[PDB]
Formats: structure tokens, sequence, C-alpha cells
């Protein structure tokens, strides 16, 4: 249940010994790595080609964040608070009052995408599926700034982002 | 280590820090047919470490 | 009970309290309390004074032979008068078991070094100098070895605040890394958790 | 010999991106020539192949 | 329905607008102020009231496990219609 | 569930780099090992504890 | 249910040993080559 | 009321151990301005360690007056080895730091605290 | 038989084991008989030690000795005795068997607080 | 996958390893990224009836630490555990 790497004692016989001395003065081994990485030169390479070919990815990807409506187009958050509440990097702030319908909307919603940590508590905390992390990763910016999402980036990110990430959540809402 | 990235993505939607395994359990089952790709990658991995 | 609760171990709880009646009766010059918890851990509270001769005995008795030192941990716990926990954590290779010896300080008693024991204290001591001002002596170089070199204030005292006294940033003015005192574009938002029924029955304190 | 079928699959993929001006534009653009099946194009132009 | 303030600035739907002598303003300018224009209390009206023949109703948005916890709404007033507290879809028996 | 896979634990002789360098190269061979056995003896069932 | 699970029959055989497989002539071979090398340079 | 020392035994050891502090940070002082290119006079920087002392002057208990000739022979051993940089030794000097209102009427004019 | 090797780092072939367990094991008893008939360490010390050392004296093998003494190498058994030596000798010194040199502080170890 | 027979053979010599059998890259062999809806099973607490929580409830049933000393004969000296039983060599692969 154990094995001694390293605990081989050379054999002593001349056959041996004049196989090291020819692998000392000839350099068999240093040929043999040669060999190997003139092996590796005839290979096809692993590299894709960004931009125009993407790295593959899953449907339970955790990119950039975004809030989803109804199929009616009402916003599906009802200002619980869960996600941020259960926020490891409190990045989410959340102000609420009731709406002139009396409905239970937010006032502010904000993701400092600095703070996030990307982890999809949020989305998995949300009871109405409203706040959810997706496909997008290429949202660099030039600005600090325009990583601190309010409600409206975020909403504008589920209306951008709705087609895929109501098939990414169609793909994987059984395994949650 | 670049498929082995694509397992933790796979099984949770981040290539590193995935927050996967939790206490009780683990956040989410296997997808369908990771296994398979796990296999795939393990049948052949002996012959990387070879070359190594 | 079967699937989901943890199965107890009745044969390694019985070992180590009776190793902890051993260790307790071999020592009783320091040796305050024995435990072993639920899921038969054994922890030998001692008296400070006596760091060296527990530990060295844990270390060399034919019977202990705990040669790894695994961790050393200092708790900040404000509401005792010796504020400060310390806590070693040994491993015996030969008869595979772990060991858990406390003791105590406050601010101003200093603890006697453990390299002469486990030189692998040499370092976490030390960090328990950085992060509690727990001072031990005897130790060879005693120091800061995580906070920065101008650092006031030991951050994992309890008392410490979350977010220091002083940020950092570049001033250009006088081309130099300064700080200042720390304010936050956003405060940390301290949330109340606790619930207030009580969840655990078995250990539930006495009243007043 | 298996060069000539090489040189065969080079020069049509040259005939393949609608000749010497398709194969450069492909060739400067996107930095790779091979040529595949159009799954699509969407409403800008981005073709999916 | 998006409306414009007398500084041109958009209004969101929450309402929020900066005043004239308000010197945040001057971070739009050279830029934009990104306002969504779908208004969730404009498009949660223009749904039909689902006529019922029950006097209890259940909701859960739609979509089984995809859309809200399942409430039950009770159908009892006809002066008013019952709405669901998660989606704001509306109920109203139909005797 | 390491009581259950079978897999050889690599032991140096010299103390030195090289010893440990092949540690971690049997220690990846035993990985694969482990995996194997585990790819083999997935059970079905849940994935958290139901104490909810 | 439907779950990740296995082939029933399992998976393959994996191979997880060491395989550096002795190639090269001999030492003996090699020195002879190397002295054929240099007494046909020589001649 | 009987506790154990760290190094002294009464206030007077204390203090002669706040002496040899004192006694080594003034000869390391013009070091410290020419080795780490300060732009401060020699004189400030001495200033300067004297207020550093002199802050801890109200100090009664031998065990505090004990752990903080530790704590001054700690940064004495930073400063001597180039641990410190140059922006560690220039902390001690305040100077992107405004000047706080220190009367009752401009703390009044600035805002709430006292 | 003369194994070749310990197996461990830094940790010699003892040519002789038995003699060398014998000498530190009448060693240890002879250190061991400096602590007052009273003390625990002392009873445990020379129970242990006795065991070992009718062990050792009844085991003319190397191998089977240690399969029996359940040490590992006979060589860091003769490693343990010395340390279990060095240790006897500093309890002399450090008198554990003594009582309680102060009770802890009333709630010192009361969890949760 | 693509490779001539002549560098298939090349590079199958110059690594000295049989190398199309175990390509690192990845063709049709793999999972496809579209699989059927799962049916996942639930745990053994999915019962209807006999499933009372405080028959399994683990967080109850954690106890407070057993004091065994506190300061308020010719008995065998213990160890914590049985002494940890020598490893066997791999009848694997020992290296020797
Ligand atoms: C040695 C000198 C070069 C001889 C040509 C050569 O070795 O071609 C590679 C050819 C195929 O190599 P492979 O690694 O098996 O690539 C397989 C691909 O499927 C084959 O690649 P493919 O299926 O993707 O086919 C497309 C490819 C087709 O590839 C070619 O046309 C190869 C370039 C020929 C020049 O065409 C291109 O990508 C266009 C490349 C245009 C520029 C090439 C560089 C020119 C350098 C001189 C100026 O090699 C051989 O047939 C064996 C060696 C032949 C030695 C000849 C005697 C010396
Ligand atoms: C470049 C700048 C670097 C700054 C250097 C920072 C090092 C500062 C180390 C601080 C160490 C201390 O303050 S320990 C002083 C505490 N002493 C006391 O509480 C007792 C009172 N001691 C004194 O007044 C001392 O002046 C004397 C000389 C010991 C006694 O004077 P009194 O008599 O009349
Ligand atoms: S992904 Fe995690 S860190 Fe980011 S907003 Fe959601 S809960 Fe917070
Ligand atoms: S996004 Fe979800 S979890 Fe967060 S407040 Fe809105 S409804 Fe609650
Ligand atoms: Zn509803």
């Amino acid at each position: 249940t154990y094995k001694y790497v390293n605990l081989r004692e050379p054999s002593m016989d001349m056959k041996s010994v004049t196989d090291r001395a020819a692998q000392t003065l000839l350099w068999t081994e240093l040929i043999r790595g040669l060999g190997m990485t003139l092996s590796y030169l005839f290979r096809e390479p692993a590299t894709i080609n960004y931009p125009f070919e993407k790295g593959p990815l899953s449907p339970r990807f955790r990119g950039e964040h975004a809030l989803r409506r109804y199929p009616s187009g009402e916003e599906r958050c009802i200002a619980c608070k869960l996600c941020e509440a259960v926020c490891p990097a409190q990045a989410i702030t959340i102000e609420a009052e009731p709406r002139a319908d009396g409905s239970r909307r937010t006032t502010r919603y904000d993701i400092d995408m600095t703070k996030c940590i990307y982890c999809g508590f949020c989305q998995e905390a949300c009871p109405v599926d409203a706040i959810v992390e997706g496909p997008n990763f290429e949202f660099s910016t030039e600005t600090h700034e325009e990583l601190l999402y309010n409600k409206e980036k975020l909403l504008n990110n589920g209306d951008k982002w709705e087609a895929e990430i109501a098939a990414n959540i169609q793909a994987d809402y059984l395994y949650r | 280590r670049e498929k082995m990235f694509e397992f933790y993505e796979r099984v949770s939607g981040a290539r590193m820090h995935a927050a996967y395994v939790r206490p009780g359990g683990v956040h989410q089952d296997l997808p369908l047919g990771l296994m398979d790709d796990i296999y795939e990658f393990s049948k052949n991995f002996s012959l990387r470490i070879d070359e190594l | 009970t079967r699937p989901t609760v943890r199965p107890r171990n009745d044969v390694a709880h019985k070992q180590l309290s009776a190793f902890g009646e051993y260790v307790a009766e071999i020592l009783p010059k320091y040796v305050q309390q024995v435990q072993v918890s639920c899921f038969s851990e054994l922890e030998i509270c001692i008296h400070p004074d006596g760091v060296i001769p527990v530990l060295t005995f844990l270390r060399d008795h034919s019977n202990a032979q705990f040669k790894s030192l695994a961790d050393l941990t200092a708790v900040d716990i404000p509401t005792r008068q010796n504020r400060f926990e310390i806590v070693y954590n040994l491993l015996s290779l030969r008869f595979n078991s772990r060991i858990r010896v406390k003791t105590y300080t406050d601010e101003l008693t200093p603890v006697e070094s453990s390299v002469s024991v486990y030189k692998a204290a040499n370092w976490y001591e030390r960090e328990i100098w950085d992060m509690f001002g727990v001072f031990f002596a005897n130790h060879p170089d005693l120091r800061r070895i995580l906070t920065d070199y101008g650092f006031e204030g030991h951050p994992f005292r309890k008392d410490f605040p979350l977010s220091g006294y002083v940020e950092l940033r570049y001033d250009d003015e006088v081309k130099r890394v300064v700080a200042e005192p720390v304010e936050l574009a956003q405060e940390f938002r301290k949330f109340d958790l606790n619930s207030p029924w009580e969840a655990f029955p078995a250990y539930r304190q006495p009243p007043e | 010999m298996e060069l000539l079928q090489v040189l065969k699959r080079g020069l049509q993929q040259v005939s393949g991106h609608g000749g010497l001006r398709g194969y450069l534009r492909v060739l400067f653009r996107a930095n790779d020539v091979r040529v595949g099946t159009l799954v699509g194009e969407d409403k800008y132009g981005n073709k999916y192949y | 329905g998006v409306r414009t303030s007398p500084t041109g600035e958009k209004v969101t739907h929450t309402g929020q607008v900066y005043d004239d002598e308000d010197y945040r303003r001057v971070r739009f300018v050279g830029r934009q102020k990104e306002v969504n224009e779908n208004f969730a209390i404009d498009l949660i009206a223009e749904q039909p009231v689902s006529q019922v023949g029950s006097r209890v109703i259940s909701c859960d948005g739609g979509g089984g496990a995809l859309g809200h916890p399942r409430v039950y709404i009770n159908l009892d007033k006809e002066t008013k219609t019952g709405t669901c507290g998660y989606c704001g879809l509306q109920f109203r028996q139909q005797h | 569930v390491y009581d259950q896979v079978e897999f050889d634990v690599p032991i140096g002789s010299r103390g030195d780099c090289y010893d440990r360098y092949l540690c971690r190269v049997e220690e990846m061979r035993q990985s694969i090992r482990i995996i194997s056995q585990c790819l083999n003896k997935m059970p079905p069932g849940e994935i958290k504890v139901d104490d909810a | 249910v439907k779950q990740d699970m296995p082939p029933v029959g399992g998976y393959g055989p994996i191979d997880y040993k060491r395989n550096l497989p002795r190639r090269g002539l001999s030492g003996y071979s090699m020195f002879a080559v190397g002295i054929g090398a240099l007494l046909f340079g020589y001649w | 009321t009987s506790v154990k020392p760290i190094f002294s035994r009464d206030m007077n050891e204390a203090k002669r151990r706040v002496r040899e502090l004192y006694r080594a940070w003034y000869r390391e002082v013009p070091n410290t301005v020419h080795l780490f290119q300060l732009d401060i006079s020699v004189k400030q920087g001495r200033d300067k360690v004297r207020e550093m002392f002199k802050k801890n002057a109200h100090v009664t208990d031998p065990r505090v007056v004990d752990l903080l000739v530790i704590k001054g022979k700690m940064e004495l051993e930073e400063t001597i080895n180039v641990w410190k940089q140059r922006t560690h030794v220039m902390r001690f000097f305040h100077e992107t730091e405004a000047p706080r209102p220190k009367d009752f009427l401009s703390k009044f004019y600035v805002g709430h605290d006292p | 038989l003369l194994k070749k090797t310990t197996g461990l780092v830094g940790l010699a072939v003892c040519e002789t084991p038995h003699e060398r367990l014998k000498i530190l094991y009448t060693k240890i008893l002879d250190v061991l008989g400096h602590i007052p008939k009273n003390a625990a360490y002392r009873k445990y010390t020379e129970q242990i030690t006795n065991e070992k050392l009718s062990i050792v004296k009844a085991e003319p093998d190397v191998k089977k000795l240690e399969e029996q003494l359940q040490g590992g190498q006979i060589e860091e058994v003769i490693l343990q005795a010395e340390n279990e030596l060095s240790l006897a000798r500093k309890m002399i010194q450090w008198k554990p068997w003594e009582p309680l040199v102060e009770e802890p502080p009333a709630s010192q170890w009361k969890w949760p607080i | 996958a693509s490779a001539t027979r002549l560098i298939q053979g090349l590079r199958n010599w110059a690594s000295g390893r049989d190398l199309q059998a175990k390509l690192q890259l990845r063709y049709q062999e793999i999972s496809k990224r579209t699989q059927p809806p799962p049916k996942l099973p639930v745990g053994p607490s999915h019962r209807l009836s006999n499933n009372y929580y405080c028959a399994r409830d683990g967080r109850r049933e954690a106890m407070p630490p057993s004091i065994v000393m506190s300061s308020q004969s010719e008995k065998k000296a213990v160890s914590p555990a049985p002494p940890i039983k020598r490893w066997e060599l791999s009848q694997d692969e020992p290296y020797l």
C-alpha cells in the first residue's frame, strides 16, 4: 500500500556500466528529450482562434449579472433582499418601496462588479429566479465605475441576454 | 489542466473557485455526460505524465 | 438516525477518555481540565506555567509520541479576564492520534515559547504576536510576520475593527504610498442574524 | 504520395473562399483560412461555420 | 412610459431624475444616462385580467418551477381583482 | 470514501528535491488510479444531506 | 431516475503506470558506431 | 495583584530599558535619514522620536512599558535593516493628512464629531 | 542479516540493536528510580519500560522484535528510548507530580460564553 | 488526427510512443453539449410517513464535551489509540 520511488541500485556488470558511460559520453537521454520535443513540433497545436473561436462553456457558467422579467414584461424581483443577505462580498445594495400599483419592487438594486466574487450564491438564493449570473464574460471596461452596476444596467443586461439566459436556465433548472 | 478546468466549469460554473463542495454534500449534481469526459481525460492522461 | 446523522465513534471516545485520565494524572501540576468532545477530540486544558513540561511530555513520552505540531492558534475571548486562549494541535504518527492542549493568557502575561519543543512553533506564535499581541518569552526572533511594517495594533483581536484604522493610497504630491484614516465609500453592513429562539438545548446555560 | 492531397486541400481552401480575394480577405481578417459548413448568418452579418 | 425632465434628462421607472441645480448631472456630460425603457409597471398593466370560475385560484407565474412560489388568491371581492403579489398577474371570479 | 479506494503511497528515500519530484509524479499516477475507481463506483442518490 | 452514472459493465481499464519504453542501441553498439565513424573519417 | 513580569521587576529597570531604547533610536536617526534619502532634517526626526517616546510618558505599569520597549525595538530593527521602505518611515510624519480642527468652533463648523 | 537502510533519512542503522536497547532501558529505569514512588510518571514509565525490556530479553531476532515491540523500525525504537530518557531527566527537574500550581479563573474554560 | 501518415510515423518515432491511440486533442468521442433532461433521485428523508425530524436530527444530538478530569491501583498505562499498523509494501508495483 506504499511504494518506494528511487530505491534502485544500478547493476554493476560491464554491460550496464558501459551503457551508463555511453549515456554519459554520448548523451543518449538528451537526444531522447530532443526527440520528445521534436515529436511535439509535428503535432497540431491546441490554439483556438480567439475571438473568432471561443472557449467551450457550460450552461452553469457564472458570468455577468442580469435581472430577469416574467413572460409578461413584469420584472421578477420582489425586493426580498435574500441575494444581498447571502452575498459573501456584500456586493448587492437594495432599497425598496411600494410603487404606484402597490407592488413590492426595488428602487435601488446595485451590484458592485468589483466587489463581486462571481460565486452565484445570489442566483441560487433568489426565490423567483430574478437575479441571475449570465453567460457574458466579455465586459471589461476602461473605467472603474462602469463596473458599478445599478438597477438600470442590470435590467438592460436581462433584456440584452434573456434569449440566452432563458435557455441556460431551461437546460439547468432540473439540476437545481 | 485546461480540460480539468472545463470539468470544474461544467460541474459548478466557475473554472477555479467553484464553491462546489459544501457542508452537507455538494451544491449540485453532476451534469449528464460529465463522467464520460472525465473518463476520456483519465484514459489519456498517463501518456502526458509519461512524456513529462 | 442512520442516513443523515454522523455515526458516533464510541471506541475512540473511550480510548481518548482513558488517555486523558493518563495525561491528567501523570501531570497534575498543570492539567486543569480534560475533556472529550462528541466527535472524539481530546482537549487538555493546562496552566500557562506548564506549556513546556506538557508539550515535552507529549512529544517524548513513549505512550504519547506527539511528534508533529500541526497547528498553534490563539482565540480572543473578551469576556474572560485572560482573554487569549492559546491552542496547540498535536499529531502522534505512532498512535495515529491528535490531541489539543489549551492554555490562556491576557494582554500582558508572557507565554513561554515552545521552539525548544517544536521548531514548527517558530512562526505560529510569531503570528500570534502579530495578530493578537501575545508576547512570547525566549522566542529566537520574535517580530511581525503578516502585517505591514508600520502597522499599529493586533488585528485578530475582537476589539479591533474589520477594516483597519488606516488605508493606503499613492499620493502624487509626495510621490509616495501614504497612510490616511480609513473612510469607506460604502460602510460594511453589519447584519444582526441571530435568531431569538434557542437552537440547542444541550448547550443551555444555567440562568442568573 | 499523401503530400499531394495536402497541397490539393490547400488549393481547394483557396478555391473554397471564393478565390484569391476571399482567401486573402479571410487570411488577413481571421488569421485562419480553413473552410467549413455555413451554419448560419445573423441580422448583423456574423457568419457561423 | 419613459418621460423627460425639463433638463432633458430621462426619468427612470423608479422616478429618479437629477435636479437642475444638481452638480451630479456632470457625470452624464459627454456621455449617456442609461435608463431601461421597458417599464414593468406598464407591461404588467397591459395584461388581461384572467376570468376564472373558482373561488380561490393559484398562481406560480407560469413555467412551473421556473416561476415564483405558488400562491393562492381569494377572489371574493367583486370590487377589486385578485392580484398576485409575486408576478402581478391579476384574476377575477367570472360569476 | 478514501477507505474504499485502492491506491499506493509513494515513499522517498533521500529526502531531496528529486525524491519529492518523483513522489508528486507517482501521486499523479495514483490519483489517476483513484479517479478510475471513483468513476467505476459512483453510486446513485442525492448530493446534499436531506436534513433541510 | 436519470442521473450521471457509469455504464453497466463499468468503464474500461485506465493505464496509470510508468511507460518509459527503453529505446536505443546498447552502449557497446553506440561506442562501436562512434569508433567506426571516426575510422571512416580518419581513412 | 501579583503578576508575572515580562523583563522588568519594577519601574526602575523599565526606565533603564526605555532610556537605552531612546539612546539607540537617537543614534540611528542620522543613518535613517541618510539611507532612506529622507527629505526631513535629522533634527526633525529626532523630534519625532522624542514625540513618540513622550506620548507614552504617562504609563505607570512595568509590564506595559516592557511591551512598549519590545515594540519599539521591533520598529528599530525594521528600520536598521531595510525592511521598512521610505513610506513606512515617513508614515510617522502625517504629511498628506490635512490638519484637523482642534478648537470647538471649527469642529462645530466642519461637522458633527467632537 | 544487516538491513541495508532504515528507510528514514538521517536515521542510521543500528548494528547491535539488542545491547543498545538493554542499555537504554536499564538507564531509563536508573533515572526513573530517582522519582518518588507515588508519582504516576514513575509507575507508568517503569511499567512500559519493563515490558519493553522483557520483550527485548525474550527475542533474539531483530525482525520479530520489531513486529512485537510495535514501534516501527528498531532504530526509531532506540530513538524513542533516548527521547524517553531525556524526558525523564527533565521530569526530575520539573517535578510535575506536585499539586496544581493555580486554579484557573471561574469561567476560564466555559464555552460557549 | 488530420496528420499524414508520414508525419504520424515521424511523430510516433520521435516520441517513442503510439501517439494516435491517446490524442490530447478532443474529437467526436466526447459528450454531447445538449443532454436529455435528468430525473434526479430524492434522499431518504423524502418519506410521507415515519419521518419525524426529531428521530433524524443530527445537530440536536450533538453533546457538550464530556469533562473527564476537572479541577472543580496498578492500572495499565494507555496510549491514545493502539499503535499504527505497519504498512504493506504494494503488490501492484513496489519498485523493488
Ligand atoms: S455572485 Fe456572489 S459575490 Fe457576486 S453578487 Fe452574487 S452573491 Fe454577491
Ligand atoms: S433579486 Fe431575488 S433574492 Fe434579490 S431581492 Fe430580488 S427577488 Fe429577492
Ligand atoms: Zn403569480
